[PDB]
Order: C-alpha cells, then sequence, then structure tokens
DNA sequence: CTAGTTGATCTCATATCAGGAGAAGGAGCAGAGCGAATAC
RNA sequence: AUCGAGAGGA
DNA sequence: GTATTCGCTCTGCTCCTTCTCCCATCCTCTCGATATGAGATCAACTAG
C-alpha cells in the first residue's frame, strides 16, 4: 500500500487503479486534510474528479487517521442528475461505507430528518441535492458533518444566492469544491467559491473586488494606460500566488498524452440581418425606449431581451408561407437552412443549440416545414423521460438533428451520436457555450466534430459574442497566465446598443479587433522589489 | 408594519401609469436598503460600512 | 452697498449695521457683512 | 397501485432679515451641612 | 387623478 | 474635647440653550409637474 509522509495509508488495489493525475490529487486532498484546510478541485470535465474523491475518503476511512476513529458524516451536495451515478461509484470502489441518498425517490420511505440522523449516528456518507441543502438548512447543519463536498460547486457562484448561505452555514474544516471551472463570468464567482473552501483566505468581498476585479478588467482593455496594464498584470499574480495552494486545476494539455481527443474545428459564421429584419433592429434602435434606456429611466434590460429576440427573428419581437416563424425573414435561419441541408447530403448528425426556447419552438415548426427527422429535448419535457431521448438519438442514424438549449439536462449528458454541432445566438456566459460545444465533443467522441457559432454582424448578437470573448479572457488571465495580448476597447465593448452593418467594403468588428491573427533575505528582497517595480 | 393598499392607494391616471404614494415609495426605499443592510450584515462588512 | 443701522428691541446687540455689498457687473451674488454691537469691562 | 401530462410558482440568468412662547436639560456658582482632621 | 403653485371671492 | 477648620457632597437656583409647537373659516378658478424564458417543485390530474 502506498504511504505518505505522515502515514496515510491509501490501499494499495485503490490506489494502483488511478491514473498519475489522481494519484496527485489525491496527495493534495490529504495536504489539504492535514492542514484542515479546504480546496477546490478544478480540473475541466473528464479527468475524472469522483474517483480522486472516492479513493481520498476510503484512504481516511482505512487508515483510520484521528475526534473521529476515521472518517465521519460527510455530505455531497451534487446537482440531481448525477446522485444515483455517485453511490455507485462508491459501492463499486469502496463497498462497505454506508452511503445513503436523501430525496423523494431515495430509499429510505420513512422521515428524512431520521434518515439524516441514522446517517450521522453510523457515520455515513450522505448525498444531497443543493434545494435540501437550502430548505432543511437549519436541520441537516445538526449532527457535525466531518467533509462537506459540493459537487459541481459552481452553483455557489453567486455569493447572494440562498444556497450559498446554505452551503456556508457548515461548520467542517473540510470544504471539497469539484467544478469544471470555479469562475464562468467575473471574480464575484471566484470569491465566492474561495469564501465556500477557506472562509478566511481571500478577504471580504469588497476589499477582494476593489484590489482585483477592477484593476484586473481595467487591464483587460488594449486602450488602458500602461500603468494599468502593469498594474493589472502584478494584482493577477498576486492573485494567482494567493490561491495557487487550494484550487488544483489539470488542463488537456498536460494529460492529453494518457487519453486520446479527436481534433475539434470551430467557425464564428457572421449572418447578415435581412432587410426586413434590419429595418425592424433599425426603428427599435432608433425607436424612444432605446432613448430612455440611455437616459437610465428605463431598465435597459428589456431593451436587450428585445435586440435579441430581433437577432434571432423578427416573429419573436414583432410577434401561405407567411406564417409564425418563417425561416426566410431571419439571415440566421437562412444559414441554418444551407448548413441542415448541406449536412443531410452529408448523412451527419447535428445539435441545433439555442438559449430562447421560443425560437427552439420556431425552429422545430421550421423543421416540420422542412423533411428533416429530428428529436426535442428542453425544460418542458419531464427530467423522467430525459435519458431515454438521448439514448435512442445516441444509437441509431434514423434521426438527424437534435433540439436543446444551452442549459437543459444535467451537465454533459451524453450526445455523441451527434457529428456537427451550430450554436444558434450566443449567450452572456462563455460557460454554457463551451459546455453546448462541450457535450458533443467529450470522451469517446468517433469523429471530428465541428461548432459553428451563428452571429449577426454590427449587431447585440456581436457584442454578446465580444462580451463573451472577453470573460473568456478574463477566466484565463486568472487560471492559467496573467501575460495576455489585449483585445478590446472600454467604450465599443460597453456600448451595445447600435446597428452598423457591414457592406462587405469593410471587414466585420471581431476580424477589425482580431487583426493581427530559509529565504536568506536577498530572494526574499529580490522578489519585493520586482514585484514592486511592476 | 407595512400598511394595506387602502392606507396608500395606487391611483390609476389618465392613461394606464399606476402611480404609487409616497408611503409605498417611502417603503420601497425602507425595503431596499434593509435588504441590502441585511446582506452585508449576514456576510462581512465593515463595522463602519454597517453603521 | 448701502449700511443701514437698525436696532432689534429683542436681541444680543443694541446696534447691527450692515452691508449686503455687490460687485456692480453681475459677477457674483451680493455678499453680506454685519458689524455689530454687542450688547451691554 | 402508478407513471405521464398540466398548471402555478420561484429562482436565476442574460448588459451596459421683520416669530414667538413655553417647557425640558445642562452649567456653573453659591451655600449649607456634616464627616473627618489637626490642634489649642 | 394626485401634488404643488398662483390668482381671486365672502 | 472641643474649637475649628475643612473637604466633600447635596441639593438648588438662575440662566442660557434646545427644541418643539402654533399661527380663522369656507368657497372658485387656472396652471405646471408627475422583460423573458429555462429548470425545478409540487400539486392535480389523467389516465395505464
Amino acid at each position: 500500500d502506498a504511504e505518505f509522509d505522515e502515514g496515510f495509508k491509501v490501499p494499495g488495489f485503490l490506489f494502483k487503479k488511478l491514473f498519475k493525475y489522481q494519484q496527485t490529487g489525491v496527495r493534495w486532498l490529504w495536504e489539504l486534510h492535514c492542514q484542515q484546510a479546504g480546496g477546490i478541485l478544478g480540473d475541466e470535465m473528464g479527468l475524472g474528479k469522483t474517483i480522486q474523491i472516492i479513493a481520498f475518503l476510503a484512504g481516511l476511512s482505512y487508515s483510520k487517521i484521528r475526534r473521529f476513529e476515521g472518517l465521519g458524516p460527510t455530505v455531497i451536495v451534487c446537482p440531481t442528475t448525477v446522485m444515483h451515478q455517485w453511490v455507485k461509484e462508491f459501492h463499486t470502489w469502496w463497498p462497505p461505507f454506508r452511503v445513503a441518498i436523501l430525496h423523494e425517490t431515495g430509499s429510505y420511505t420513512h422521515k428524512k430528518e431520521k434518515l439524516i440522523r441514522d446517517v450521522a449516528h453510523c457515520h455515513g456518507i450522505l448525498i444531497t441535492s443543493y434545494s435540501y441543502i437550502r430548505l432543511m438548512q437549519d436541520d441537516i447543519s445538526r449532527y457535525d458533518w466531518h467533509y462537506v463536498i459540493l459537487d459541481e460547486g459552481h452553483k455557489i457562484r453567486n455569493p447572494n444566492a440562498a444556497v450559498t448561505l446554505a452551503c456556508k452555514q457548515f461548520r467542517t474544516p473540510h470544504r471539497i469544491i469539484l467544478s469544471g471551472s470555479p469562475m464562468q463570468n467575473n471574480l464575484r464567482e471566484l470569491w465566492s467559491l474561495f469564501d465556500f473552501i477557506f472562509p478566511g483566505k481571500l478577504g471580504t468581498l469588497p476589499v477582494f473586488m476593489e484590489q482585483f476585479s477592477v484593476p484586473i478588467t481595467m487591464g483587460g482593455y488594449s486602450n488602458a494606460s500602461p500603468v494599468q496594464v502593469k498594474t493589472a498584470y502584478k494584482c493577477a499574480c498576486v492573485l494567482r500566488d494567493t490561491i495557487n495552494p487550494y484550487l488544483l486545476r489539470r488542463m488537456k494539455s498536460d494529460v492529453k498524452m494518457s487519453l486520446s481527443l479527436p481534433d475539434k474545428n470551430e467557425q464564428v459564421l457572421f449572418c447578415r440581418l435581412t432587410d426586413e429584419q434590419h429595418k425592424v433592429y433599425q426603428n427599435f434602435v432608433d425607436s424612444k425606449e432605446v432613448y430612455r434606456i440611455l437616459n437610465g429611466e428605463m431598465q435597459i434590460f428589456s431593451g436587450l431581451i428585445a435586440l435579441r429576440k430581433i437577432c434571432n427573428h423578427p416573429d419573436l419581437f414583432s410577434g401561405e408561407e407567411d406564417q409564425f416563424g418563417y425561416w426566410k425573414r431571419s439571415g440566421k435561419m437562412i444559414v441554418v437552412e444551407s448548413l441542415l441541408k448541406i449536412w443531410h447530403k452529408q448523412g451527419q448528425r447535428v445539435l441545433l443549440f439555442s438559449q430562447s426556447r421560443q425560437m427552439l419552438d420556431i425552429l422545430e415548426v421550421f423543421l416540420r416545414a422542412q423533411k428533416y427527422t429530428y428529436l426535442k429535448m428542453d425544460g418542458t419535457t419531464t427530467i423522467a423521460s430525459r435519458q431515454p431521448l438521448i439514448t435512442r438519438y445516441n444509437e441509431d442514424t434514423s434521426i438527424f438533428v437534435f433540439l436543446l438549449t444551452t442549459r437543459v439536462g444535467g451537465l454533459g449528458v451524453n450526445l455523441t451520436g451527434a457529428n456537427r454541432v451550430v450554436i444558434y445566438d450566443p449567450d452572456w456566459n462563455p460557460s454554457t457555450d463551451t459546455q453546448a460545444r462541450e457535450r458533443a465533443w467529450r470522451i469517446g467522441q468517433k469523429k471530428q466534430v465541428t461548432v459553428y457559432r451563428l452571429l449577426t454582424a454590427g449587431t447585440i448578437e456581436e457584442k454578446i459574442y465580444h462580451r463573451q470573448i472577453f470573460k473568456q479572457f478574463l477566466t484565463n488571465r486568472v487560471l492559467k497566465d496573467p501575460k495576455q495580448r489585449r483585445f478590446f476597447k472600454s467604450n465599443d465593448l460597453y456600448e451595445l446598443f447600435t446597428l452598423t452593418s457591414p457592406d462587405a467594403s469593410q471587414s466585420t468588428e471581431t476580424s477589425a479587433i482580431f487583426a493581427g491573427t530559509p529565504l536568506a533575505s536577498s530572494s526574499l528582497l529580490a522578489k519585493m522589489r520586482a514585484r514592486n517595480h511592476l | 408594519p407595512v400598511p394595506p393598499l387602502s392606507v396608500r392607494p395606487a391611483v390609476v391616471m389618465q392613461g394606464s401609469a399606476r402611480n404609487q404614494d409616497d408611503l409605498t415609495h417611502k417603503l420601497a426605499d425602507i425595503v431596499k436598503i434593509n435588504n441590502q443592510l441585511r446582506r452585508n450584515e449576514q456576510n462581512g462588512a465593515a463595522a463602519h460600512v454597517i453603521a | 452697498n448701502t449700511v443701514y443701522v437698525f436696532a432689534k428691541k429683542d436681541s444680543k446687540y443694541a446696534y447691527t449695521g450692515e452691508c449686503r455689498s455687490c460687485l456692480e457687473n453681475s459677477s457674483r451674488p451680493t455678499s453680506t457683512i454685519w458689524v455689530s454691537m454687542l450688547a451691554r469691562a
């Protein structure tokens, strides 16, 4: 059996099964357990983070380290769609853990409070949903939990949500987060996650923002004064080394040689607005509503929703060959016509993504107007019948296009039989579109998958994509390397109520922006003066 | 104590714009600052900021 | 710009003179100076 | 019993001078009155 | 309709 | 052993300061200013 420095006898017949990065992760988790601190397994999806957690907890139970003779009661807060998976994983790796699910489905068939009491009384392994943490936040937190594992802990990304407060009401030193991305939009989410795992390490959120978030974003613009970008680099370095020993994040660059990965290509099509759609958009951006938005007298949010609706299709905003949702009145639907026809002639299989469920229904009606066989899964479908549809799409070839919104289903529902994917409209979060493209291109994908993002040039959608890239750049700067070539302008990125459609004489805004493509008190002093000159 | 709607009627106007009463606006102010203060006292907030 | 001396019966001054001085070209509002007399070494 | 459909409801997320009068408190001084404290 | 303002009447 | 003071306290007395309140009734007219959907939960079905 493998043995660590202080003595943590992870069993040989489990430890041998792990991969090198998995064993490194178990080492890191147990270093945290010795320091009595929490962490974030920020390894991206597909590497396997549940295996690391069960291996580490099993070693902690067999090693009988101690308070508690070995491992005590632990709570795992995960989305419903994976709860049963978790128990099966335990039951196949380490059987003697009395694992139990808290759910209406469940297995207890009695009062749930009795389940919490009984499981804690046996030092069991208890799995919940985030909603049960929120609802029983006073009840579930009375039985001296030894570990808290927030699987997909990006549910805590908001420092305001009641789930965040209910999850931060736990008392143990041991807080582990299993999230594919600690931050998705901005540094609010990084702060919230670190306030969970380690209450004191990063400062109070005001302090954190005023020190890190504002300088970094101010240095994320290409029109920033040199002092601003240098301060942003320095502050990013400080945040990086502050979070270094508590965020274990591994990419698919170092671990790529261990597992295969088919090549992925991606294009961003810029779909010109149709003349009627262009007229409607120009009338809205000239109407008094956007003027009141610019005055601040009305919520800008409704104007955003309206312009997104216009760029999707005029029939959304406005409300034979003239029925609801005719595909000839929006240029993005023209390109979807061309791509769907060509891909059907190629015999491939398509994922059709869109943030709007109404335009998802419009796309359904369009597909019915054509003769493409298809299958739909969205939020309106019952969850108990979600797994069949996916399976029926993945097993046969007699279904051509599968319809999604970016945010339906559990994280990473296995849509492997698809070959091509089209994202009909961009979202504000880079992570939801990254998840959309990732869902088709996962482990065990047989053929080269390509993603086509559909944009309308010079419109709100182009600015949504620009914001998405900007947030992605911020996340990358924080998480992998601070030095980064600056792409954007502060005023152009934030002003998003104009219409400059290209005439093909001049290039599009995105291509114009992307036009180029003990210490001995002297090392200590050298590092201090180095950081200070920046 | 929030009073009922009859103490602070929302009178309708020549069109559809429903004008609220001064008490309703003031309760809006109290509610917003109460919620905001609540999230500060719940979280870590400077003693002078809480004050 | 005129000195006016009044006497308030109920006050801590027997006599108080004031001038609301104001530069002729209206560069500024009138600024008032008071020269008082403390009430009744 | 027992799963599938239908509505309501909640959360969450998407950007960019020409008053006056009276009552309540606090302030500073003034003294009265009694305990101790030298002292003849 | 509400609010305020102003001008008036006895 | 009693003078005699004497320090210290206990009101208490004016006074100045603050502050809060009030300022006829009723009536007429004019005039200006003043979001949307996806997902989850639950509960009623709505039938098998």
